[PDB]
DNA sequence: GGCCCCCCCGGC
């Protein structure tokens, strides 16, 4: 009862870049790249869960070979990154003699770059500079604006987009052959519908359903994952009148135990993303949550504080 | 950046420009046939828009692009322009200007910069954007005003979402730490009020005077202090009460008397200092304190020399008390 | 502990030890006791209100897959203790990267109230997590999910806590009372549920308090007249009589009606206007400016009493506003 | 009083305080009449510290009835420094104690200090872990292993130990570059303290960390001999003899993918 | 003792002189034979007897040898970061009580566990109080936790469900006029009929004013020297109350309606030093009391002196606010 | 190797 089975998302995490899917002309890139070599120096950047560490690894491991243990360094948020590890380790690294194919160069992977303070990046500037006839660099980030000007300035950019409805779906018709899967249309739409492009989040709801009920379909997968609750908050917020709001806001949101501090700055969010609403009627409607939320963060949590908020919304938008 | 203020004048000063787009036109075409891919001239533009004046970062993307695309043409440069689209957070001056146009702010424009938009853009520089809006907002012809809608009306409104974000501001930075209101901050401290005066500047943009105010202020209020509790063992007042009351009365004392008796009223102003522990220091500070027309620079000017010499020299040939010890 | 469990708190002393114990997560407790009867055990996010027995259940989870020597085969960290930057990249790195000491298994890691670590270490447990996990699980337990970054977010099961269901209340209310020797009359049962808000804690210490009021507890039964004094609540006839009063009777009788019920029994201001709330969130009104005035002025009185200020005034303003509010009926 | 323990020197319950205070925070002693005995696990819950002295290392012990104390061995090192070198240390308990009382007498004046440590509630058992038969099990001198320790500590911050057919080899990896030490065992009769002993049953090939190395190696001042045991699927063991107890490090391997 | 205020003095000992919050003086005192004191949260308005009360249940169940080393107690006038949450309070709550004497234990109780008084907790940051969350419930066994504060809503939800909340009812004349007639015995103070009572109603639930407003009228009695019994007069001009013809005036000045000759009537009235809040409250009551006005007067006067009580609770100019207020009546 | 001290972010 203590062997664990590696979850799906480990087990089958792509290995070669034909695996990945979603961004086809970046994936293909990567592809010629790796076939014909000279891998320039990358940023690669994009929401968390849509393979952007999966595609960096499959990159280096094919270009590389066998010779991938010593010709890759990969450091990442749960190492020591400061200037004396780039300073030194890093240096260490780019003016290493590795005897390679001509056609190859060492790699170094420094994930979740958007993390590193600006002493190291500045300092990294010369070191890829100098030593770009044998060492590249490939970061990984989810925030392209915490890396500094000038290391985009010396590095390709990749922007991975969000992943399709047809693309996840694929992936798992591919996972649940591969795994003998008893499922059903309406359960895999579900799973899709509550993943919002998030690969990783779709694995793990997949596994538990089947893990926790066998069978796939629509009851089975909302009885243990729940709708997002940004949709019912963007639903609460457009209601025609205040007492749809309202009973919506006490079934769907209070009774479900969320809380007050998630609930108001959720529609916070929702309100400073809703194009069909006109900008003005937004502003005064986020100054209205904004003032919920100054007297929820002082400690009246309450639903009547949420009533209120939501009954002013209304007459602002009448 | 202020880091670069030793280096003002001593290091002859280079400024290089971001090259224009036919500097570079041959190099490019150049590239593009050593490489074998071909580059259609008229898009060459963008690219330097797109890169901003960046030529390893248009290499770079050639470089990338050539690999598996082997034609630059009208048909695909939209897309390399949009994805390749370099990002750089705007200078204060920059901020300013963009949230003061009333272009962002219709109906059209909003639809192309929205209001996340906005917010980034305040989050570019969260510590200048409301000192800046809050000092440029007095001076733009709005366009965006309601039908009926003065410009004063609108510039109340701006006045009171300030307000408003001041307040939000200073529970910010309170004990509790609450900076998760910063987005909301940053809609009722520059985004709303701009809103509401968005056009364009009838001048130039004047950065924010008010560090300058407030640092006057601050030193103001350590003479102040300094002088309160110089004569702390004399008056029966606080700083605010000697601000208010006294230097008015004691001005009455230690400058009038030179306007009228010449040198000879240095013994009584000694006398007085003696009395109140105050010193020529303090002095100065006491005759620097008052506004309005009774300004006191230009009767101290215009006080003979040999007046301020003698009382200089009669104060320093004298022994006067202390009222605090090791200040 | 010191000399018996019978010293404990009622909070503490009927904290359960396995999961069958645990009431009110049916669906979450079988798929957690499925997950853990076949082996595959993911990495589980427990987002939840307080008093909903996250902790309870992971602890009873931990004890049946190591045993009784569960203490030393896991690590829990929480907000008691430092979890910073450099802890998670030592001290947790080292527990996930490093084998069992006492007995083969596997390396679990509970982080309770997570929602209080800094951005920087959620952010280094992202590799922690993805890196050692054929060896390793994680497990947090969460109230406000805001806190948590959208990475960590997406490499966690989520699993949430509802409410105590009245059902699961009553079962742990009928065990309570057969351990304690303790009689409940049926209403005394309605209204603790009523105030109970679903939090087990609040359950608990309201019928300690109750048993400790009683006279002698071995024949006297607990009714809803104990619960009220000893929580010092409202009782229901009292805000009708007010409502009553404020939405038909002039001022001075209204004033003097609720000064009245005040006084009789020490009554807070605060939960008298939490029943009328309650009380008209149900009543069918004919228009909508009624409501908003109605939880527009509510709201305000509360923030306002929240910070203190004059009772007499706060109490004139809720009659006045309630009167402001059906005065739009017509 | 009801447990009384005299030590013949302060120096010698010093020593072994010392050894294993930079690598665990809270301790727990158990007080009984064969000895004294303690089990500590630090708070990565890797390296578990057990520790065991005998009657014969004091003067005078009394012990009526088992003793627990929970103590931090923080607060308890900096009363042993507030101690003497010279003087006697006097352990004194009572029944339920709520505190351990400290006594060190001067000989040559009548000066008393008694300080006095509130004990602390940490319920928690030994369960005797020790494997009945190692893969295999090794001996040698306490200088040379930590010598071999720091020299292969400064390369990389892991070291993997291979028992193989009459040889041990230590091994590191790092990024400046790689070092092994490979020791044969042999019998010297003229300098029995140097030489080094191996009985194994199978080969082994087990992985650790390089902290908990160097912190198990700061023991070496307590005995001129190293015990080391290795056996798969089982916590490595260090072993220190002291005069009339003993000092046990246990770690676990790190785990192999 | 002779050199001690009067509010001190006679601050309680035991659990027997608390008067009106017997809902959970009477747990507490079952808590003694139970042995099993839980969590508490005392929470009231001020001058209500929580921190005697907390005091007298420490003492009557340890001693006055054992509460020294038995009670913890850490209020607004000490650092309370998060630092200091997570190590000081940890360590005293993990460590293992001190052990009795058998005089305590012959005497006393003697409950397993010690006591952590957290007073004036409202004034904690939320981060600080989050430390404490799994200290209060893993060493529940040993350490028994004890939140004092004023306002409820600055405790996080999560503490408030671990603690047993208790709240003190305010002391008015019909629950705490005993205690009162009692300190007026013992202190020989001889007073007219309804007195005592006029006091606790100005009091209006802090029993700590009222103890003060009888020493100060019995010192000036005792100044005064002539043996008469205190008024009722007296102790309203020493209370800060305004007299009831300025009242007359001021309402008389608000139903003329002119701006300026309210104004002028504000400014001379600033000039005596009339408290706002005393102001405030005597309209209040004065105008709500009165049936000579309509509903809708009454209504819209409520949310005025609401709105205006508010405004003054934040530490605003009283000049400003009274004119505005006076002005907006006029105008109704 | 360990304190002690100074500068700098902090929303999505
Ligand atoms: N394009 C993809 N195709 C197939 N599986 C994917 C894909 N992207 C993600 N996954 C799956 O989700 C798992 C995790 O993918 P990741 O590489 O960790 O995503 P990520 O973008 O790198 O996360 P962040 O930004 O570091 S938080 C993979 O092992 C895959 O099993
Ligand atoms: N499902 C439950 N069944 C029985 N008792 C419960 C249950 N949930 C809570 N309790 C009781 O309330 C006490 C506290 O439960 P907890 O496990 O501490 O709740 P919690 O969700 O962990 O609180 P938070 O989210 O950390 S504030 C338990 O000891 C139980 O006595
Ligand atoms: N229930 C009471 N019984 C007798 N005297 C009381 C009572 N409450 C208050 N007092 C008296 O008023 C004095 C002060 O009481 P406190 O204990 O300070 O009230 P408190 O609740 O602690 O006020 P806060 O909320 O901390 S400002 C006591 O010394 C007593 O003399
Ligand atoms: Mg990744
Ligand atoms: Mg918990
Ligand atoms: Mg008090």
């Amino acid at each position: 009862t203590l062997s664990l089975q590696l979850p799906w998302v480990e087990k089958y995490r792509p290995q070669v870049l034909s695996d990945i899917v979603g961004n086809k002309e970046t994936i293909d890139r990567l592809q010629q790249i790796a076939k014909d070599g000279n891998m320039p120096h990358m940023i690669i950047s994009g929401m968390p869960g849509i393979g952007k560490t999966t595609s960096v690894h499959c990159l280096a491991h094919e270009l590389l070979g066998r010779s991938y243990a010593d010709g890759v360094l990969e450091l990442n948020a749960s190492d020591d990154r400061g200037i004396d590890v780039v300073r030194n380790q890093i240096k260490h690294f780019a003016q290493k003699k590795l005897h390679l194919p001509p056609g190859k160069h060492k790699i170094v992977i420094l994930d979740e770059a958007d993390s590193m303070t600006a002493g190291a990046q500045q300092a990294l500037r010369r070191t890829m500079e100098l030593y770009s006839n044998s060492t590249r660099f490939a970061f990984a980030c989810n925030q392209s604006n915490k890396i500094i000007e000038p290391l985009q300035s010396r590095c390709a950019i990749l922007r991975y987009s969000k992943l399709s409805d047809e693309d996840v779906l694929k992936r798992l018709l591919q996972i649940i052959k591969l795994e003998d899967v008893k499922y059903t249309n309406d359960g895999l739409e579900a799973i899709i519908f509550t993943a919002e492009g998030d690969m990783r989040q779709a694995i793990n709801n997949l596994q538990s359903t089947v893990a926790g009920h066998g069978l796939v379909n629509a009851d089975n997968v909302f009885k243990i994952v729940d709708s997002p609750h940004p949709l019912i908050v963007k639903k609460m917020l457009l209601a025609s009148n205040l007492e749809d709001s309202i009973q919506i806001l006490r079934t769907d949101l209070w009774k479900k135990g969320y809380s007050s501090i998630d609930i108001v700055t959720t529609s916070f969010r929702v309100t400073k993303n809703l194009a069909q609403v006109k900008e003005s009627v937004r502003l005064e409607m986020i100054k209205e949550i904004g003032l919920t939320h100054m007297r929820i963060l002082e400690g009246v949590g309450t639903y009547l504080q949420l009533a209120s908020m939501l009954a002013k919304i209304h007459k602002l938008n009448n | 950046l202020p880091k670069m203020r030793p280096f003002d004048r001593v290091c002859l000063d280079i400024q290089f420009r971001r090259p224009d787009a036919n500097s570079i036109k041959s190099r490019l075409m150049t590239i593009a046939i050593r490489e074998k891919f071909k580059l259609d001239p008229n898009v060459i533009d963008r690219l330097i828009q797109t890169t901003r004046g960046d030529i390893r970062q248009v290499i770079n993307l050639l470089s990338t692009i050539s690999t598996t695309t082997k034609t630059i043409n009208h048909e695909n440069i939209n897309e390399i322009s949009k994805a390749w689209e370099k990002n750089i957070a705007l200078k204060p001056f920059d901020i300013a200007h963009k949230m003061l146009d009333g272009q962002i702010y219709s109906d059209i424009g909003s639809r192309n910069f929205t209001l996340n938009d906005k917010i980034a853009l305040y989050f570019d520089d969260f510590d200048f954007t409301p000192l800046m809006i809050q000092e440029n907002y007095l001076s733009t012809r709005p366009s965006v005003l309601k039908p009926g809608q003065s410009h004063l009306e609108a510039v109340a409104e701006a006045a009171n979402c300030i307000s408003l974000g001041d307040i939000v501001e200073k529970k910010i930075r309170s004990s509790e730490q609450l900076w998760s209101l910063l987005p909301l901050h940053a809609v009722l401290s520059s985004v709303y009020p701009a809103s509401k005066v968005a056009g364009h500047m009838a001048g130039r943009i004047n950065f924010t005077a008010w560090l300058g105010q407030n640092s006057k202020s601050a030193k103001y209020y350590r003479l102040l202090q300094e002088i309160h509790y110089h004569t702390r063992l004399g008056t029966s007042t606080d700083k605010i009460g000697l601000r208010l009351d006294y230097l008015p009365t004691f001005r009455k004392r230690l400058l009038d008397p030179f306007l009228k008796q010449g040198a000879d009223a240095i013994s009584s102003v000694i006398e007085v200092m003696d009395d109140y522990y105050l010193t020529k220091e303090d002095w100065d500070s006491i005759m620097e304190f008052f506004v309005g027309p009774d300004v006191t620079t230009a009767i101290i000017k215009k006080i003979p020399a040999t007046v301020k010499s003698g009382f200089t020299r009669k104060y320093n040939s004298m022994t006067h008390p202390v009222a605090i010890y090791r200040t | 502990e010191k000399r018996s469990k019978e010293n404990l708190p009622w909070v503490e002393k009927y904290r359960p030890e396995t999961l069958d114990e645990v009431y009110g997560q049916n669906e979450v407790i079988t798929t957690v006791r499925k997950f853990v009867d076949e082996g595959k055990l993911p990495h589980l996010l427990f987002y939840g209100p307080p008093g909903t027995g996250k902790t309870s259940t992971i602890v009873a989870l931990a004890r049946e897959i190591y045993g009784k020597n569960y203490s030393n085969m896991v690590l829990e960290l929480n907000a008691s203790d430092d979890r910073g930057i450099d802890v998670v990249r030592n001290q947790i790195k080292d527990f996930a990267s490093t084998r069992q000491i006492f007995s083969k298994g596997f390396k679990l890691i509970i982080l309770d109230e997570a929602d209080a670590m800094t951005n920087a270490a959620q952010n280094a447990l992202r590799r922690v997590i993805e890196r050692y996990t054929k060896n390793t699980r994680f497990c947090v337990l969460a109230n406000y999910a805001h806190k948590l970054t959208p990475a960590l977010l997406s490499r966690c099961t989520r699993f949430r806590f509802q409410p105590l269901p009245q059902e699961a209340i009553e079962r742990r209310i009928a065990n309570v009372l057969v351990h304690e020797k303790l009689k409940l009359s049926p209403n005394a049962e309605k209204a603790l549920i009523e105030l109970s808000n679903g939090d087990m804690r609040r359950v608990l210490n309201v019928l300690q308090s109750c048993k400790a009021t009683l006279d002698n507890p071995d024949e006297d039964e607990i009714s809803d007249d104990v619960i009220y004094e000893c929580c010092g609540a409202p009782r229901p006839s009292d805000l009708k009589a007010v409502l009553k009063s404020i939405l038909e009777d002039d001022w001075g009788t209204a004033h003097y009606t609720l000064n009245k019920v005040r006084s009789a029994k020490g009554l807070a201001l605060i939960d008298l206007i939490e029943g009328i709330v309650k009380i008209l969130e149900d009543y069918e009104l004919q228009n909508e400016e009624t409501r908003v005035h109605l939880l527009t002025k509510l709201a305000d009185i509360e923030y306002s009493i929240s910070k203190g200020g004059n009772d007499q005034i706060q109490g004139s303003a809720v009659i006045g506003a309630i009167k402001a509010s059906f005065e739009n009926e017509t | 009083s009801m447990l009384e323990a005299k030590f013949e020197e302060a120096s010698l319950f010093k020593r072994i305080i010392d050894g294993f205070k930079d690598c665990v925070q809270l301790v727990n002693f158990q007080c009984k009449e064969d000895g004294i005995i303690a089990q500590a696990v630090d708070d990565s819950r890797v390296l578990l510290v057990s520790l065991e002295i005998g009657v014969e290392a004091f003067q005078e012990y009394r012990c009526d009835h088992p003793v627990t104390l929970g103590m931090d061995l923080t607060s308890l090192s900096k009363i042993l420094r507030c101690g003497n070198n010279t003087d006697t240390l006097t352990l004194i308990a009572d029944n339920t104690p709520d505190s351990i009382i400290l006594l060190f007498e001067d000989t040559k004046k009548d000066r008393i200090a008694e300080y006095s440590l509130k004990l602390m509630d940490i319920d928690a058992d030994f369960l005797k872990i020790e494997e009945l038969q190692y893969d295999s099990t090794l001996s040698l001198p306490s200088s040379e292993f930590s010598k071999i320790v720091r020299d292969l500590s400064q390369l990389s911050d892991s070291i993997n130990i291979m028992i193989t057919k009459e040889t041990i080899k230590f091994v590191a990896d790092g990024d400046i570059g790689s070092g092994s030490v490979i020791i044969k065992p042999f019998v010297d009769m003229e300098h029995p303290e140097t030489s080094i002993k191996l009985e194994m049953d199978q080969p082994v090939d087990l992985t650790f960390g390089a902290k908990y190395l160097l912190d198990i190696i700061k023991g070496s001042s307590l005995s001129d001999r190293v015990g080391i045991r290795l056996s798969s699927e089982a916590p490595a063991l260090f072993q220190f003899d002291l005069k009339s107890g003993f000092l046990q490090f246990f770690l676990a391997p790190k785990f192999n993918d | 003792l002779a050199q001690q205020p009067w509010v001190e003095k006679y601050r309680p000992k035991n659990l027997d002189e608390v008067t009106a919050q017997d809902h959970a003086v009477t747990v507490l005192k079952k808590t003694l034979k139970s042995a099993n004191l839980p969590h508490m949260l005392f929470y009231g308005p001020p001058g209500t007897g929580k921190t005697s009360t907390i005091l007298a249940l420490t003492k009557e169940l340890y001693g006055p040898d054992l509460m020294k080393s038995r009670i913890l107690e850490l209020n607004a006038s000490d650092e309370r970061g998060i630092s200091i949450v997570r190590e000081k309070v940890k360590n005293f709550a993990r460590l293992t009580v001190s052990k009795p004497s058998k005089h305590d234990l012959e005497n006393y109780p003697c409950p397993p566990y010690k006591i952590i008084i957290l007073d004036e907790a409202d004034s904690m940051t939320a981060d600080a109080q989050s430390a404490l969350r799994r200290t209060m419930e893993t060493y529940s066994g040993v350490t028994r936790f004890c939140l004092i504060c004023n306002y409820v809503t600055r405790i996080i939800d999560p503490l408030a469900s671990r603690c047993s909340k208790f709240r003190f009812k305010a002391l008015d004349a019909s629950n705490a006029i005993d205690r009162l007639r009692f300190i007026s015995e013992q202190e020989n103070v001889k007073c007219d009929d309804g007195v005592l009572e006029r006091i606790l109603d100005i009091s209006a639930g802090d029993l700590r004013r009222g103890i003060t407003l009888l020493q100060s009228a019995s010192k000036g009695a005792q100044y005064l020297g002539d043996g008469k019994n205190i008024t009722s007069t007296q102790v309203e001009e020493l209370a800060g109350v305004v007299p009831h013809d300025i009242l007359i005036e001021i309402v008389e000045k608000v139903k003329s309606g002119d701006f300026d000759e309210i104004k002028k009537y504000v400014n001379t009235f600033m000039k005596s030093g009339w408290s706002a809040a005393s102001v405030v409250n005597q309209l209040h009551e004065y105008y709500i009391t009165n049936d000579n006005f309509d509903t809708n007067f009454k209504n819209q006067i409520s949310w005025l002196l609401f709105t205006t009580d508010s405004r003054l609770n934040n530490g605003t100019n009283e000049h400003i606010q009274l004119l505005n207020l006076l002005v907006k009546i006029s105008q109704l």
